[PDB]
């Protein structure tokens, strides 16, 4: 199951977007100063309110993090999920073996939302990229808070918390006994020989391997095997849909600069090469009005997107509180059977 | 409060903007032009102001829908923490719930949860069952009890709080064949345990 | 007065004294720029046009009206344009009496009803045919001609009549360069005002080398150039704007640091780090230990240095399990109240 | 090599000139594995054996379209064309994925030109637009001559003289002559179309106003032919030409519909010399009242010269118009030639275009005499007749890439 917890912060410059680099619009925008301070404040406030709430969740533990190792899970091959320790760098923990198989699908097709380098947009010597082509119009994408490292410290702090029994200081019970405490909550086990765990070990590893092969895009051979593809396909479609809806807003905001309004042309330098200064301001005003009317319609959409994501983080906090740490018994909750 | 003020401070401020006309004052037009020439000027103001009002209404309705979304969680918390003492983890408070108190606030409620936090804890020599004569095995029925040993004295307590008492017969079941890590005891001295 | 680098922010935002936070800044400069022109191949052919005005004075009053004014184009009353390039001047003769008695009279053109200006026909304006004249022709706009005595009282003397039609055949030129067989111009490496295949703007033009066959004009989806190509070779060129917006941090009524994208020193600040997607310019120390403002993934401290953000520590014990070992059961308790 | 008529586009009982990607030589190999460099292949199979052909680049990629053909001969020709992305034979995005039942004894084939994948199938000609398909250079062949599998490999742009007699391709001969014919001569298809994969050498777009530069845009242009007269060799003693290909000297190429046309596209042969490209003569029109005489010279007092330059030049020329109304000889000025005169277009309703730009306009034109005195016949490549149709053009650097 997939959920969403964040979005991409946008900060727009005013005078670069409206009148790009011309020092005659800087006189004419003085009568609209109160009309464009409120645009930048409305973005720089929400970009901070997201940051506080995202950094409020991501905690860290140390004694649970050291038990996240593959030697402490018995007969259950769980090696494709645990985080990789050393990347020969100054990093405590890198990404896992499954996250890269996710990022290989959709991140390279993003091209305008992830890890944009602004250091090379000001050198020339190349036709500009799509991401640098928007920086010439004021649109800047800030970095996020959750990088590769904190999502590898928060996740490993929860996977490692399974084997942490209630012993003294830091001892770890075997994982074959940590499922005995989670089956007695269902019904009292009256068998002195653990016969079920052989079949559970034989089934869980194949269940992991079929899912790992499902994300490898080899799809038509594994689709007619079982119904594991039916759960993965919806999640892949949702992950693709998020990236497409993030791209199509900027691709529509940038495209409204070609439309001249009822004027001569859509280029501001082209007007001042032709008309006198007393006659040109009436032309330039018709462009300024339409571009401010476009920016307000952009802001009124970004705020609703932030409100939907605030609505969606709470369900993720509830599921972390109730299925990872608690073993709930609500039917139709985590999974369609017995959790 | 800031988001409630900034909408009206933006709706009122769009009357200064004349559209493609002479001035933003309607009385100033009829003092200057003839009546047959002024209606084309006044129409350009009327169109823009109606276009502003529609954009105001389409925001007010979304605000009402968000508040309808937010009242239900308040009704659930009133139903489950004030009157009920729920046991869902990660619900009211981050610990063990006891009660809750409500007061009002500007446009909303203000909850006051009350939880427990541990300070000390004890070390306890647990066991997992009693095997009489290598055949008959007894274990605890309920999975929230611990049989332990205070140096020759066996007692039973909970797993959440430390409340000791003596074991009785109504807590044991019979689960034949005796896993190894039990307490070896014959039937004659069983009364020293129970 | 606005001379110092903090006072210019107050001049830009139209405000006395500024609240703490992050502000945007982009200080344009007014200057005179050279001009480039690249167009499709055609030969060169030129014509010249004067517009004279000769007057005498002294009828019955001076200040009321001049005595007699003559107007002529090249000695004729009408001149049509039959060539591919032209240029117009305006000449007022003050040497009529030898001693310039015209030192007090100010004769000049106004702006009539034509949809262009008289002093901007010498820029690169494109037409189809013109045929100037000084007598009345049906279907023609006009530029009036005005006379005055030390700008006290005004009068109208004559006019200039002009027809046209739209096209792309006849082009104005600033000044008649002689000897060149095909008119073009190109100025590299600092900011110009280009007119390249009927795209008008500003920027810096550099040269590069890429092997791209195809078009001769590369645009974005907002109507700006990114690079063009010379016809009779295969070299391309790169066009970038020469004013990049920034992010400025303001604290205690002074400037602390900046988030630039240009590898140089900036407004009053000296030292220079290098972060993974921008350059950071400050001048503080490196021993600061506590933060006053925030950004995405760090905190700007009290004098300029950067402090990375650490995650919250949290300890937890798991679910106790059925085992023969030593356990840890809580005994004493306390309360706390949450809001 | 004996193909059909629909695979070449020729008429019955004639002898045309066909250019394009055409097969030359057959192979007979048993090496079982070979990596060629090619742009297409024809083959004939009758033998009961797996015969699979595949186009690819020199390295594996996960975003590249690969062409894969597999024959499995039973009672007829079971052919499986699959233009699909692959996963190291896991097809997951197929532009085409079909299955054809083809007549036994007829050769098939694929050619690639630009981003267009043609498909010859002995009875139709189907066309697909595969993105980024120009990179498919190599060719992997699994064919055995011992099981009666033969195949040819197409390199480039062959000029072929074709003779037909009653639906049967009789002769088939490759020019070791025919220099430069691959860029200026073709054969007219059914219903007056222009064939695919023809690089438009001197085919400009016509206009009354500005000139387009780049981008895809619908138009309304004269691109439906009714004749084509290759290597005309016009002289000083030819005469007039009356806007229809039913005369005594017109030798059309390919199909030939009798109708009435609108324009006459000329095409100029010029060399890199700037001394042999200075031809002496006039152009005589024929209106309803009086004849109009066109010429050019290099001095503004143009009473001493009569030339028309071809190709590149070095100094500007001035172009005039004579007329005669009751011994009153009238002259005027029209304009400057562009630096490289390449094409001259004359319409019926008066107009006159040079490189696609209107200079003047008569009333009504019936015949054109292009009177140029020359010591050879090598001045023109082709003379085409056309009518206005509705097209869709991919313009690139003021030229034409595709046509739909
Ligand atoms: C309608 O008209 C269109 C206009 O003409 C037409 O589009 C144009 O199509 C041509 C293809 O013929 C493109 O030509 C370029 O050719 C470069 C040269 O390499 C090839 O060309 C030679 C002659 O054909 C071959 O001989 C040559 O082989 C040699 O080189 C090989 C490799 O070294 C070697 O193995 C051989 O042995 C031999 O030595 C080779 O075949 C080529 O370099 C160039 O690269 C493009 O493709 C690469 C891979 O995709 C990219 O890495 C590269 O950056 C170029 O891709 C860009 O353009 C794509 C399509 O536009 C985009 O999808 C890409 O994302 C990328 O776009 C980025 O860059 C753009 C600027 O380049 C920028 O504007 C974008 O915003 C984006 O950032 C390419 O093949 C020509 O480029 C096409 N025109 C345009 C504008 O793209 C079109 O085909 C016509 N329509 C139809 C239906 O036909
Ligand atoms: C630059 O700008 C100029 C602007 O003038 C433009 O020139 C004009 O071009 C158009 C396009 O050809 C000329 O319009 C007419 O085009 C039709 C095409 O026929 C179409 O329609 C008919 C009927 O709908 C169909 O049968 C046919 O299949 C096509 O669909 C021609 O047929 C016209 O020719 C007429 O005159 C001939 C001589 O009189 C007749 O023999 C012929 O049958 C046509 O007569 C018919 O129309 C007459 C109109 O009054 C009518 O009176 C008759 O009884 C009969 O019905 C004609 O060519 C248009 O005339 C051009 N303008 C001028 C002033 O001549 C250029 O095209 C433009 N440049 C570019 C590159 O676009
Ligand atoms: C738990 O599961 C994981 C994944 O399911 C598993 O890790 C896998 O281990 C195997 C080997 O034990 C790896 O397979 C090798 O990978 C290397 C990488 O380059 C290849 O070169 C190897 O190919 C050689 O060996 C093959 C078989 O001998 C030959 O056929 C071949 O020609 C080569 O000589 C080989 O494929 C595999 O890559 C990992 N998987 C990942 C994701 O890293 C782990 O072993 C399991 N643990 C337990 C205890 O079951
Ligand atoms: C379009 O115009 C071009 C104009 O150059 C024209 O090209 C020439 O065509 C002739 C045949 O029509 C080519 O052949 C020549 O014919 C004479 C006849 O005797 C030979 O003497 C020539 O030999 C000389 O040139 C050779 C090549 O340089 C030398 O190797 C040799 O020693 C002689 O000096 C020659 O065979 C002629 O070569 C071309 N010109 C060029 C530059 O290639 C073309 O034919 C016209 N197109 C059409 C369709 O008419
Ligand atoms: C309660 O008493 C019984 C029997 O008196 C104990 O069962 C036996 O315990 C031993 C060791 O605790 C088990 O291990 C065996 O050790 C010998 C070495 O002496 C070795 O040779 C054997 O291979 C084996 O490893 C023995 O298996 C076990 N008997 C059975 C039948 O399982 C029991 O341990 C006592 N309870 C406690 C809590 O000690
Ligand atoms: C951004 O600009 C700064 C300039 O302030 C660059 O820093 C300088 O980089 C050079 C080479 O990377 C360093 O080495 C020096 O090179 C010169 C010329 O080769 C040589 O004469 C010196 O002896 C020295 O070797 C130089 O030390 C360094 N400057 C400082 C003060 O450390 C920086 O490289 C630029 N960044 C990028 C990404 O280009
Ligand atoms: C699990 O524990 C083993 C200890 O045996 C770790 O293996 C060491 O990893 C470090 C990482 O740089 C290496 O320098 C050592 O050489 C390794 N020792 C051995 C014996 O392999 C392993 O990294 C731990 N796994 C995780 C995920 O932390
Ligand atoms: C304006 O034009 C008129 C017309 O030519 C000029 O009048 C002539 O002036 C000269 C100089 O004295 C006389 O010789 C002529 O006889 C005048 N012509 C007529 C018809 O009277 C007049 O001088 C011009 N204005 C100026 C200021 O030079
Ligand atoms: C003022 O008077 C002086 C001399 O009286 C004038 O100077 C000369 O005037 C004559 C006749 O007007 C001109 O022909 C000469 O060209 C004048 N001299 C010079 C050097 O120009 C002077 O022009 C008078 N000022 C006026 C008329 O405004
Ligand atoms: C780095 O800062 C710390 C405190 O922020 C400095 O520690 C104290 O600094 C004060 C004044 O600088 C001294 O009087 C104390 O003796 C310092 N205490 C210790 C334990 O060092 C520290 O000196 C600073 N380091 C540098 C190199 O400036
Ligand atoms: C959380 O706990 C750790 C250790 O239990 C504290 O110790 C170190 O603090 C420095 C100061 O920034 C860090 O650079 C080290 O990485 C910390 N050690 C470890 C193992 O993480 C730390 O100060 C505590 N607090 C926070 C906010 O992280
Ligand atoms: C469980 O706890 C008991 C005491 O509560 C431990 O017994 C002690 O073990 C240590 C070993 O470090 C000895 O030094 C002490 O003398 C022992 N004390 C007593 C009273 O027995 C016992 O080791 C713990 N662990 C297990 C597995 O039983
Ligand atoms: C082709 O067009 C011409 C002109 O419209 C038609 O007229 C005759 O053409 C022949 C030679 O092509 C000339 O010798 C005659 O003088 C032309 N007659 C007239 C009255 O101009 C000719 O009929 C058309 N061809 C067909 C087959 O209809
Ligand atoms: C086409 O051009 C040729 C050559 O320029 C013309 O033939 C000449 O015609 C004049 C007319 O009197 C004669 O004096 C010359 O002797 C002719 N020269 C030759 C070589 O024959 C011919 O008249 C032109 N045709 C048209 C219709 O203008
Ligand atoms: C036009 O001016 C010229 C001098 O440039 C002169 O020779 C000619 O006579 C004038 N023609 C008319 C009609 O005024
Ligand atoms: C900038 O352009 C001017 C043109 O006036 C030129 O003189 C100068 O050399 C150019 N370069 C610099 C670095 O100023
Ligand atoms: C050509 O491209 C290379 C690529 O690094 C670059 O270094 C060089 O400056 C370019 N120009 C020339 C003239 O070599
Ligand atoms: C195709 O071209 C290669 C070299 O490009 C050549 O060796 C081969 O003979 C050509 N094919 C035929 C059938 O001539
Ligand atoms: C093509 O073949 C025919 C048949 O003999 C011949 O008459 C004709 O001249 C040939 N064409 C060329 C260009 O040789």
């Amino acid at each position: 199951e997939y959920l969403q917890i964040t979005s991409t912060p946008i900060v727009v410059d005013c005078a670069t977007y409206v009148c790009n680099g011309n020092p005659r619009c800087k006189n004419l925008l003085k009568q609209y100063t109160s009309a464009c301070k409120t645009i930048e404040d409305a973005l720089r406030l929400s970009a901070h309110l997201e940051t506080n709430d995202v950094s409020s969740m991501l905690t860290f533990d140390s004694n649970a993090f050291s038990l996240a190792n593959v030697t402490s899970f018995g007969d259950y091959n769980l090696s494709s999920v645990l985080p990789q320790r050393n990347i020969r760098s100054s990093r405590i923990a890198g990404r896992s073996a499954l996250e890269d198989l996710l990022f290989s699908k959709v991140v390279t097709s993003g091209l305008g939302t992830v890890d944009v380098d602004y250091k090379s947009c000001t050198k020339g010597l190349s036709i500009a990229d799509l991401a640098c082509a928007q920086y010439y119009n004021g649109i800047m994408v800030l970095p996020g808070v959750a990088d590769a490292e904190r999502m590898a410290m928060y996740t490993g702090s929860l996977i490692g918390g399974m084997v942490l029994g209630g012993l003294t200081s830091a001892a770890a019970i075997p994982f074959s006994l940590a499922l005995q405490a989670r089956l007695n909550y269902v019904a009292l086990q009256t068998d002195v020989l653990q016969e079920n765990q052989k079949i559970l070990a034989a089934s869980f590893n194949k269940a992991i391997n079929n899912i790992v092969a499902s994300f490898s895009s080899v799809n038509d051979a594994i689709t007619q095997t079982a119904e594991a593809i039916h759960t993965v396909t919806i999640a892949l479609n949702k992950i693709q849909d998020v990236v497409n809806q993030q791209g199509s807003a900027l691709n529509h905001l940038t495209s409204q600069l070609r439309h001249n309004f009822q004027a001569i042309s859509n280029s501001i330098q082209a007007i001042y090469d032709r008309l006198d200064s007393i006659q040109a301001d009436q032309q330039v005003d018709r462009l300024i009005t339409g571009r401010l009317a476009a920016l307000n319609a952009f802001v009124s959409q970004v705020l609703n997107k932030y409100t939907e994501v605030r609505g969606s983080r709470r369900l993720a906090q509830q599921k972390i509180n109730e299925c990872v740490k608690s073993q709930s018994n609500r039917y139709g909750f985590c999974g369609n059977g017995t959790h | 409060v800031n988001q409630q003020g900034s909408a009206l401070n933006h709706l009122t401020s769009q009357l200064r903007h004349n559209f493609q006309a002479i001035s933003n004052s309607i009385q100033a037009i009829y003092d200057r032009l003839d009546s047959i020439q002024a209606d084309q000027q006044v129409d350009r103001l009327i169109t823009g102001r109606l276009a502003a009002l529609n954009a105001f209404v389409s925001q007010v309705l979304n605000k009402y829908t968000e508040v309808r979304g937010s009242r239900r969680l308040a009704q659930q918390k009133i139903n489950e923490c004030v009157k009920s003492q729920s046991n869902r983890y990660g619900f009211c408070g981050n610990g063990t719930h006891i009660f809750s108190i409500v007061n009002s606030a500007p446009d909303g409620l203000l909850f006051l949860h009350t939880v427990l936090l541990p300070t000390d804890y004890k070390n306890v020599k647990a066991w997992s069952g009693i095997c009489v004569d290598g055949i008959y095995g007894y274990v605890l029925r309920q999975p929230n009890l611990v049989l332990y040993s205070d140096n020759g004295v066996f007692r039973v307590t909970s797993r959440v709080m430390f409340q000791p008492r003596l074991p009785v017969l109504s807590d044991f079941v019979q689960i034949y064949n005796c896993n190894v890590t039990f307490v070896n005891i014959s039937r004659v001295e069983l009364h020293t345990v129970i | 007065y606005c001379d110092s680098p903090f006072e210019k922010l107050q001049c830009e935002h139209l405000q006395f004294g500024l609240q703490d936070g992050f502000y945007s800044a982009n200080f344009l400069d007014d200057n005179v720029l050279p001009e480039t022109y690249v167009a499709l191949p055609i030969y060169y052919q030129h014509t010249d046009i004067n517009f004279t005005a000769t007057a005498s004075f002294g009828g019955s009053c001076y200040v009321c009206k001049p005595h007699q004014v003559n107007i002529s184009l090249n000695g004729n009353t009408s001149v049509c344009v039959r060539t591919s390039h032209f240029s117009i001047r305006y000449i007022y003769n003050r040497v009529k009496s030898g001693s310039p008695g015209d030192s007090s009279w100010h004769i000049y053109l106004k702006s009539g009803t034509c949809p262009f200006s008289f002093s901007k026909l010498n820029n690169f304006q494109k037409f189809k045919t013109i045929c100037f004249s000084t007598v009345e022709v049906p279907g023609s706009c006009n530029f009036p001609l005005e006379a005055t005595w030390h700008y006290t009282s005004y009068t109208i003397v004559g006019a200039l009549y002009v027809t046209w039609s739209e096209g792309n055949s006849i082009t104005g030129v600033p000044y008649p360069v002689s000897g060149i067989r095909e008119f073009s111009n190109l100025v590299l490496n600092n900011c110009t005002k280009y007119n390249i295949y009927d795209y008008v703007g500003t920027g810096i033009i550099r040269s590069s080398n890429q092997s791209l066959a195809g078009g001769i004009t590369y645009v974005s989806n907002s109507g700006n150039l990114l690079g063009f190509k010379n016809v009779s070779t295969g070299n391309i060129f790169i066009v970038t704007p020469c004013n990049q917006p920034d992010q400025v941090a303001v604290y205690q009524q002074s400037i602390i640091g900046a988030m630039t994208a240009v590898n140089e020193s900036r407004y009053g600040l000296q030292n220079l780090l290098q972060l993974p997607n921008f350059y950071y310019v400050s001048n503080g120390g490196n021993n600061c230990t506590t933060a006053v403002m925030t950004y995405s993934n760090f905190g700007i401290c009290a004098d300029g240095s950067l402090i990375p953000v650490r995650p919250r520590n949290s300890s937890d014990n798991g679910i106790s399990a059925i085992i023969t070992a030593n356990l840890s059961i809580p005994s004493n308790w306390t309360t706390s109240v949450q809001v | 090599a004996n193909l059909s008529m629909l695979q070449l586009g020729v008429p019955d009982n004639s002898s045309t000139i066909v250019t394009g990607l055409l097969p030359t030589h057959w192979f007979c190999a048993n090496q079982s594995t070979s990596v060629y460099s090619a742009n297409g292949f024809f083959y004939i199979d009758v033998g009961n054996h797996r015969s699979a052909f595949a186009l690819h680049t020199g390295y594996y990629d996960a975003n590249q379209y690969y062409i894969y053909v597999t024959n499995e001969i039973g009672l007829n020709a079971s052919v499986t064309l699959k233009i699909c992305k692959f996963s190291r034979s896991s097809s997951f995005d197929c532009i085409v994925n079909l299955l054809f039942t083809e007549q036994l004894g007829a050769p098939l084939g694929i050619t690639i030109s630009g981003e267009t994948v043609r498909l010859h199938l002995y009875n139709v000609t189907r066309t697909f637009y595969v993105p980024a398909a120009y990179k498919l250079t190599k060719l992997s062949v699994k064919c055995y001559f011992n099981y009666s599998c033969v195949f040819s490999v197409v390199n480039a742009t062959v000029t072929v003289n074709v003779t037909t007699h009653n639906g049967r391709v009789v002769n088939y001969t490759v020019c070791d002559d025919c220099n430069g014919y691959t860029d200026n001569i073709f054969s007219v298809q059914q219903d007056g179309r222009i064939p695919n994969g023809f690089p438009f050498n001197n085919w400009f777009l016509l206009t009354n106003g500005s000139t387009l530069v780049d981008g895809v845009s619908r138009l309304y242009q004269p691109l439906r032919l009714t004749c084509l007269w290759p290597v005309p060799g016009l002289k000083s003693s030819t005469g007039f030409v009356y806007f229809n290909a039913t005369g005594s000297d017109v030798n059309c190429n390919g199909y030939q519909h009798n109708s009435v046309v609108d324009v006459m596209r000329y095409n100029l042969n010029f060399s890199a010399n700037s001394l042999d490209n200075l031809k002496s003569g006039v152009i005589v029109f024929k209106t309803l009242q009086y004849d109009v005489l066109f010429y050019c010279s290099n001095s503004s007092s143009g009473v001493l010269d009569t030339t028309i330059p071809f190709g590149p030049s070095s100094q500007p020329y001035y172009c005039f118009i004579n007329s005669t109304i009751n011994t009153t000889h009238v002259s005027t000025f029209v304009g400057i030639l562009p630096p490289t005169v390449r094409e001259i277009v004359v319409a019926r309703t008066g107009q006159f275009y040079i490189n696609g730009f209107k200079y003047f306009d008569l009333g009504f034109i019936e015949a054109v005499n292009f009177n140029v005195t020359t010591a050879s016949a090598t001045d023109f490549w082709t003379v085409a007749f056309a009518t206005f149709v509705d097209v869709l053009v991919n313009v690139s650097a003021t030229n034409i890439q595709n046509l739909l």
